[PDB]
């Protein structure tokens, strides 16, 4: 995620990789949504289930 | 120039503008807040000496000078970059 | 000597002091008076120590409370019309304590 001049950009790629942890083989990321938030962001938090 | 809606008898002080901010504004960034400016070293919170309200009234009256008239300003931002566009003008559709 | 004076002239005869050949430090102004109206028009109260000027005039006069709000560019009243009129194109500051 990024917030240059607003325009929130979300990049993603879903694949069942080897599954130990962060892989070593290279993988690309395909942008999914690019939406102009145009606000101020300083802090970040994640939700659960 | 908009003096017919932004002016009335006995004045109108509804508008606002900021003169006291700790730092600069970055382009296209809003800083709506009411925090009293720090003067000297006092953590003072309030009005009076060395404790100034960040924004003062932009009061407008029907009888001001041209430089003091209630000018109405609207700006338009464009993005002339390589991306799927949304807004156009006249449109013809001659077949490819 | 302009803010430690004891006989600030009246508004009808406003004493005008020409300030020349000096370094304008505004901390001596900030520590000398617990201000109540330090509004500026051409510069910023914060931005004063980083700009260089040709000449400075300090007009000093003691006046009533509402007349403080009266004193401003493009104003009216018994003081703004007959005693002291601030030009609409004024590049400076007023200080009231
Ligand atoms: C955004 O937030 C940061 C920290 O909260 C602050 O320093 C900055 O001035 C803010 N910018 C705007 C445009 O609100
Ligand atoms: C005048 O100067 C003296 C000496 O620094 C100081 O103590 C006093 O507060 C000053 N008074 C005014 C009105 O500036």
């Amino acid at each position: 995620f990024k917030n240059i001049d607003g325009y929130f950009k979300i990049y993603s790629k879903h694949t069942p990789i080897i599954g130990r942890d962060f892989p070593q083989g290279f993988s690309a990321l395909e942008p999914l949504v690019d939406l102009p938030i145009g606000i101020n962001i300083t802090r970040f938090q994640t939700l659960l289930a | 120039n908009s003096n017919k809606l932004d002016s009335k008898h006995s004045g109108n002080y509804d508008y606002w503008y900021r003169l006291f901010r700790k730092s600069k504004l970055k382009p296209f960034e809003r800083d709506i807040s009411t925090e009293i400016y720090q003067a000297g070293n006092k953590p003072c919170k309030g009005k009076g000496p060395n404790c100034y309200f960040p924004l003062q009234s932009y009061g407008f009256r029907p009888t001001y000078g041209v430089g003091h008239q209630p000018y109405r300003v609207v700006v338009l931002s464009f993005e002339l970059l390589h991306a799927p566009a949304t807004v156009c003008g006249p449109k013809k559709s001659t077949n490819l | 000597e302009v803010f430690n004076a004891t006989r600030f002239a009246s508004v009808y005869a406003w004493n005008r002091k020409r300030i020349s050949n000096c370094v304008a430090d505004y901390s001596v102004l900030y520590n000398f008076a617990p201000f109540f109206a330090f509004k500026c028009y051409g510069v910023s109260p914060t931005k004063l120590n980083d700009l260089c000027f040709t000449n400075v005039y300090a007009d000093s006069f003691v006046i009533k409370g509402n007349e403080v709000s009266q004193i401003a560019p493009g104003q009216t009243g018994n003081i703004a019309d007959y005693n002291y009129k601030l030009p609409d194109d004024f590049t400076g500051c007023v200080i009231a304590w």
